[PDB]
């Protein structure tokens, strides 16, 4: 007929066999059809032990020998898959053991066996050409009729002919938990003696388990698992009638108020739910019998079945299963922006890192401020009272301290004459994508939110140009590649470039001075940007384009955007004159410098929103004033 | 009996006229914006008015002539030669953070999309203004950024973040069409500000299936929201890439404006679990509110914290149609995260099937920082997928097993909340949500034979005026969600279940309004009980038979119960024999000069006049000779021989088979005896023996 029998083999993944000293190989699509025809008597010449398959070569090779044969060598091989026969593997008793293949050539006398070749002194050793593929080894005892007492041999001692040599059964070493689904053993049969198909098979039962879409549990070839937590270990049956059934194992040998977890190993004495009703016990399985019972693992809510919340069965007839759901699990300033108003038990910062050694942390700080002569060793509690919130020191050498996270409350473009050196183009992917400013000889500034990437060795800074590329002064632009960016406080949206290394002044290329901390602003005062991005032209040449800008409060921004926005002490609004022009697309991390009288100065960075300068509608910038104590705290880096 | 007394329940059928509007094509999207509904339907895109349920305009994206030359914007109309497909609105949303604006999307223009403006003077007109987000992408057009919709499946969700407008783009489409167009599963498209395309920041801004698999593992996104920063997508595939099977998941992705940095999915499964089990695998809607107060505390949570509540359909063996058969759950966001986060252990999670590959050297050697990071944003990021699914029972307790669930909505009233559920062939409700028990329907009628759109609507003002808008079919229906009428109700138990802010009430006839009774006998209290019929009307003092009573509101008006013990039944002085295992609040059953009987429940008591004090009696019979085999029929006359349920007429302790039982005439046939000579017969009434006049036999 047509059978299948790699329900008998082993199996194991991305794995394959190479005996340097030695086998052949078909195309078969199904290799449970090759492990069929290695287990089929006759099938091959050879003593097959083993066998190999690979879904990509489709290729399909038998082993006349086991992974334990001398001198195999294992290779990780992905696309390669073991089976091994189980029977070699198996050292202990099936029932009769018909087909025992163990290494065993001892009887319970301690006389070595008569060796199936020679018929001396006993002569009935015709058996190894009487029965093909039943693996009468040279020697070793096996048990070729499936004689119910066990593999028996011959003795080389004259007196007895035969005797059965003892070898344990395989329910000997395998143990059992009353939980079952820890146990993880070598059991491949039933109750009743069946053998346990495939988990791997979907045949002859379409069950609901798939070892690859449920790992972690010991879903194996065919060893006992328990899924549905019973108080035994069950398998499929390889019957196509029988729908499943048991696996026999002997057993082995040798609390809290607040929840964890969803209450599995969770116990409690409270039994009450949340609508107060309580629970009876295991026992009692009034009022409607309940089907688990304390040998498969009082009247308490615990959760046999590990469900969301433990449930116990109310006293009410009518409601089959109570979750006691008032069980409690086991699981920020405002108006004060100093952060010595709060403790903040905090140990990590904005980045994530923890903090570092507190001592060393006042030792540097005084020494490096004296601003004033308390609070505890790493925590989020801050000395200085810094407006941005509280921080905490870090034991990074890159960055020594961070902020703590808790909350508290050109279109139209003229092109330049000249060139200046404040700006920086953004180059990524070869190209400009922003401006930035150039505060000292190893840092600038620009918007968060022109880094697509976290990286910087694809980033690079292009300076002292009149166009995009540098097309016309080749002689003086200067390239330098990016050594660290550091993000803003929290909703800032700016962030800090120091660059590989620090690009020498000249005449064209500029640093810029800082605003005044506490400054403010007049009205209409009149300043100017420049930029390489969007101008709406028809053909943009890459040159230099300024546009001069004028500032306007709140209000008139409010009612432009009527209502759209609300502003706050941390931007600043100003606009054109009335005509369409402003920063757009290409231009974002801009600066907007402006003069005391005579010294020009950045008040504004420009920053992605609202539209492409839409005609009489103010822009929104920072306020560099805002964080230029801040800036001036980071750059002790 | 139990049905002859149908007119107790709530009549399913009665018909109301609803604010509604009819389109003339199927509508697949529907947007409100200022008193202002906008419907993207087959073709077509109308502006509906808020209260005069009146289109105040329309265009037409009529039928599309397509050129295999031609680009979705660039002119054709000169073009005599060839498609004629049709445009689908899959994709709709409005938008406000720049500018007044709609973003309209249609599926047979390369799934180009396009952009309206509003006056401010009048902000209806949508001809006036169109837009193609059409980008040339002279850089690199190996991929096309503006190509976003596809035409198999689309769910796109709208954000402004970091000062841009971001489009969370989940694309179903088949392995066929991607050479002819290359698209991405999960793509997050970020607006220029010029408004005129989008640009890719990155490569690991978007992620789609490897291309072998684009034939298999069909995933279609039925939802998407944002929570705590967080895009999560609601969407249904495959168990395994060999499972064949069908199971929803939640996606979750921190939303920088690079791409997805820390991608999880997580499998959702909600189940029937009973005493001594039944597993909805296919999501059909979905839907993010604030909760209940009194399902906050059955939850535990508080009056904000957001909880989702999806419509889960068992799938068919190996197929991802449902058996209509439908269930709804609820899903905490908190518990979903600190499972996502937390509970989860390490070596269950797994890498991603279809992007990483089962052999690929990430998922050999890479692990997870679980405990120790949380939503960061790490250059070598680990996209996981959770094998650890998330288990959830149905909180109707199989309410609706029988039938399917097309669309959800759900709304809050005080104390309690409100699910608008939608039936598969279009029977939308509104039932109040509680772990207690099932709820009765207060609205169930039928709207139309198409099924509910998933697309719904939900507005309450001031938690005052309320009402929701639901696409079906060609129909659009505006519904308050302050109830209908109290009239429906056919009952006291069913008046007093329906909620407090629908005024229903008994009028000692009917449920009504408090001001609608003309009698002013309004009553919210108390339910009387009601006789329907009594089997039989005549007993003696002391002959016992089956007592059958059909009624009404026998039970104890409890608050979800309605108990028996909590009644009394007389027979004037004497009490009626109570029999509770057949007695209900709908039925009841006693044993024992015409006579009133009196039942007193647990709020009130109604008498019944028509039972009787009778005994049966006999006349005669005829013939009185009749052969040896018997087979004589015996036309026995009496009277009050229809008074009680069953007689037994027999002779020798052999049947008479009885053929007919009248009030005063008899008949039944005789066996075949033993002897021949003069016998008299039996009958029974179960307590009244009886004997009559003898019968002779002959031979």
């Amino acid at each position: 007929k047509r059978r299948n029998t790699i329900h008998e083999f082993k199996k194991s993944a991305k794995t394959t066999l190479i005996k340097i000293d030695p086998i052949k190989t078909k195309k078969v699509n199904t290799a449970d059809q090759c492990a069929n025809r290695c287990t089929r008597n006759k099938g091959l010449p050879f003593t097959c032990k083993a066998f190999v398959f690979d879904k990509a070569r489709k290729q399909c090779l038998w082993f006349p020998f086991n992974s334990m044969s001398s001198g195999v060598k294992k290779e990780f091989g992905h696309e390669f898959d073991l089976y091994e026969n189980k029977d070699y593997i198996r050292n202990c008793i099936i029932g009769k053991g018909r087909s025992y293949k163990g290494t065993v050539s001892i009887t319970k006398s301690g006389i070595k066996c008569q060796p199936w070749s020679s018929m001396i002194p006993h002569e009935h050793s015709f058996l190894p050409s009487s029965y093909r593929g039943k693996d009468l080894q040279e020697n070793y005892c096996r048990n070729p009729r499936g004689e119910e007492g066990g593999p028996w041999c011959f003795t080389s001692n004259p007196e007895v002919r035969y005797e059965v040599c003892d070898i344990p059964q395989c329910s000997e070493v395998e143990c059992m938990t009353c939980n079952g689904e820890s146990y993880r053993g070598l059991m491949d049969h039933t109750e009743s003696g069946k053998i346990c198909q495939r988990w791997d098979h979907q045949t002859p039962h379409r069950h609901k388990f798939l070892p690859e879409r449920y790992p972690d549990k010991g879903f194996d070839d065919n060893y006992c698992r328990n899924p549905d937590g019973q108080p035994r270990p069950w398998c499929y049956t390889l019957d196509p009638h029988t729908r499943w059934e048991y696996c026999a194992i002997k057993t082995c040998a040798d609390t809290t108020e607040c929840i964890q977890g969803q209450g599995e190993g969770y116990r409690g004495t409270v039994n009450t739910i949340w609508n107060g009703i309580p629970c009876q016990r295991w026992d009692s399985q009034y009022p409607h019998e309940h089907d688990m019972t304390p040998e498969n693992f009082e009247n308490y809510c615990r959760n046999p079945d590990g469900s969301e919340s433990p449930w116990c069965f109310t006293t009410d007839p009518n409601i089959r299963v109570g979750y006691c759901s008032q069980i409690p699990n086991c699981d920020q300033d405002c108006y004060r922006g100093n952060g010595k108003n709060y403790m903040g038990n905090l140990s990590q910062t904005r980045s994530g890192l923890t903090c570092s050694m507190w001592d060393k942390n006042m030792e540097d700080l005084h020494r490096h401020i004296f601003w004033e002569p308390k609070l505890n060793e790493n925590y989020c509690r801050n000395p200085d009272d810094d407006a941005h919130g509280p921080w905490c020191y870090t034991g990074n050498p890159l960055i020594p301290w961070d902020y703590c996270p808790i909350s508290r409350c050109v279109v139209n473009g003229i092109p330049t004459r000249t060139n200046i050196g404040w700006m920086v183009s953004l180059r990524y992917r070869n190209k400009h994508i922003c401006g930035g400013s150039l505060i000292k000889e190893s840092w600038v500034l620009t918007a968060r939110q022109c880094f697509p990437s976290r990286d910087l060795k694809d980033y690079e800074a292009w300076l002292g140009i009149h166009d995009v590329h540098g097309r016309g002064d080749e002689k003086c632009k200067q390239v330098l590649n990016v050594s660290q960016l550091v993000y803003g406080p929290e909703g800032s949206d700016l962030v800090l470039m120091k660059l590989a290394r620090p690009a020498v002044l000249d005449d064209f290329v500029s640093t810029i001075d800082l605003p005044n901390y506490g400054c403010t602003i007049p009205e209409k005062t009149s300043c100017s940007v420049y930029g390489w991005g969007y101008t709406g032209l028809i053909n943009y040449d890459g040159l230099l384009r300024v546009a001069h800008l004028y500032i306007m409060g709140n209000e008139k921004c409010s009612q432009h955007h009527r209502g759209k926005v609300t502003l706050n002490e941390s931007e600043i609004c100003a606009g054109a004159e009335k005509i369409g022009s402003g920063p757009c697309e290409g231009d974002y991390g801009g600066p907007l410098v402006c003069e005391q009288h005579k010294m020009r100065m950045v008040l504004g960075v420009i920053v992605p929103g609202r539209g492409c300068a839409i005609p009489n509608r103010p822009g929104i910038f920072v306020r560099v004033a805002y964080y230029a104590k801040w800036i001036h705290k980071i750059i002790l880096t | 009996c139990k049905e002859a007394l149908a007119k107790s329940e709530m009549n399913v059928n009665m018909k109301y006229q609803l604010p509604n509007f009819t389109a003339e094509t199927p509508i697949q999207n529907v947007i409100l914006h200022e008193h202002h509904i906008f419907l993207g339907a087959t073709n077509y895109i109308y502006v509906l008015n808020e209260e005069d349920l009146q289109k105040v305009a329309e265009y037409k994206t009529g039928p599309v002539l397509e050129h295999p030359d031609c680009f979705p914007c660039q002119d054709c109309s000169s073009k005599a030669n060839l498609v004629w497909k049709d445009n689908i609105n899959m994709a709709l949303v409005v938008d406000t953070y720049y500018d007044d604006q709609l973003i309209s999307c249609g599926s047979v223009n390369r799934g180009t999309c396009q952009r309206h403006v509003f006056p401010h003077n009048h902000t209806a007109d949508i001809q006036s203004e169109v837009h193609c987000i059409f980008s040339p992408q002279i850089e690199e057009p190996s991929q096309c950024p503006d190509c976003v919709v596809s035409a198999l499946g689309a769910k796109v969700l709208s954000s402004v973040k970091d000062r841009f407008i971001n489009f969370f783009v989940g694309n179903t489409i088949n392995s066929s069409y991607f050479p002819d167009h290359p698209l991405h599963s999960i793509s997050v498209r970020r607006l220029k500000e010029t408004k005129d395309g989008f640009m890719f920041l990155t490569d690991q801004s978007y992620i789609d299936v490897l291309p072998e698999f684009r034939d298999s593992y069909p995933i279609k996104y039925v939802h998407a929201f944002e929570s705590n920063n967080f895009i999560y997508f609601l969407t249904v595939q495959r168990e395994t890439l060999d499972a064949q099977t069908f199971h929803t998941r939640i996606i979750r992705f921190c939303s920088i404006n690079s791409g997805l940095h820390s991608y999880m999915e997580m499998p959702l499964e909600c189940i029937l679990t009973e005493k001594r089990k039944e597993v909805f695998n296919i999501l059909q809607a979905a839907y993010v509110s604030k909760p209940g107060a009194q399902l906050a505390r059955q939850i535990g949570a508080s009056l904000n914290d957001d909880i989702l509540f999806g419509v889960f359909a068992q799938s068919k063996p190996d197929s991802a149609e449902p058996m209509d058969r439908s269930a709804m759950c609820a899903f905490p966001i908190k518990y979903v995260n600190d499972f996502f986060n937390k509970i989860v252990n390490k070596n269950n999670v797994r890498c991603l099937q279809h992007f990483y590959g089962p052999n690929h050297e990430h998922c050999f050697n890479r692990t997870l920082l679980r405990n120790s990071s949380g939503c960061e944003a790490r250059r070598d990021e680990y996209r996981t997928e959770f094998t650890t699914a998330l288990q959830r029972v149905d909180l109707f307790m199989g309410q609706f097993s029988e039938v399917l669930l097309t669309s959800i909505s759900t709304f809050i009233k005080g104390d309690l909340t409100i699910a608008n559920l939608g039936t598969s062939e279009g029977r939308f409700m509104q039932v109040v949500v509680s772990r207690s028990g099932p709820s009765t329907p207060h609205v169930n009628f039928l709207l139309d034979s198409h099924p509910v759109s998933p697309e719904v609507i939900v507005e309450h003002t001031l938690n005052q005026n309320g009402y929701t808008l639901v696409i079906t079919g060609k129909k659009i229906t505006k519904i308050p969600l302050n109830g209908l009428g109290c009239r429906h109700f056919q009952s006291c138990s069913q008046c007093l279940s329906a909620p407090p802010f629908v005024q229903c009430g008994w009028c000692h006839d009917k449920c009504v309004r408090s001001e609608e009774c003309l009698s002013g006998t309004w009553t919210q209290q108390i339910c009387l009980p009601a006789i329907y019929k009594v089997f039989p009307n005549s007993a003696p003092l002391e002959g016992g038979t089956r007592l059958t009573i059909c009624g009404w509101d026998f039970g104890f008006r409890r608050n979800n119960k309605f108990d028996l013990k909590k009644t009394r039944v007389l027979l004037g002085n004497e009490s009626c024999t109570l029999t509770l295992s057949e007695s209900t609040m709908n039925t009841l059953k006693c044993t024992v000069f015409n006579m009133s009987i009196i039942i007193s429940n647990g709020h009130g008591t109604t008498q019944y006049s028509t039972f009787s004090y009778v005994d049966p009696v006999i006349t005669s019979i005829s013939p009185k000779y009749g052969p040896m085999a018997g087979g004589t029929l015996l036309t026995l006359t009496g009277n009050y021989l229809n008074s009680g349920n069953s007689r037994h007429i027999s002779i020798g302790g052999k049947t008479c088979t009885l053929k007919s039982v009248s009030n005063s005439i008899l008949e039944c046939y005789t066996p075949a005896q033993t002897i021949s000579t003069e016998f008299a017969v039996k009958l029974k009434i179960d307590l009244a023996n009886r004997e009559t006049s003898i019968f002779s036999y002959r031979e």
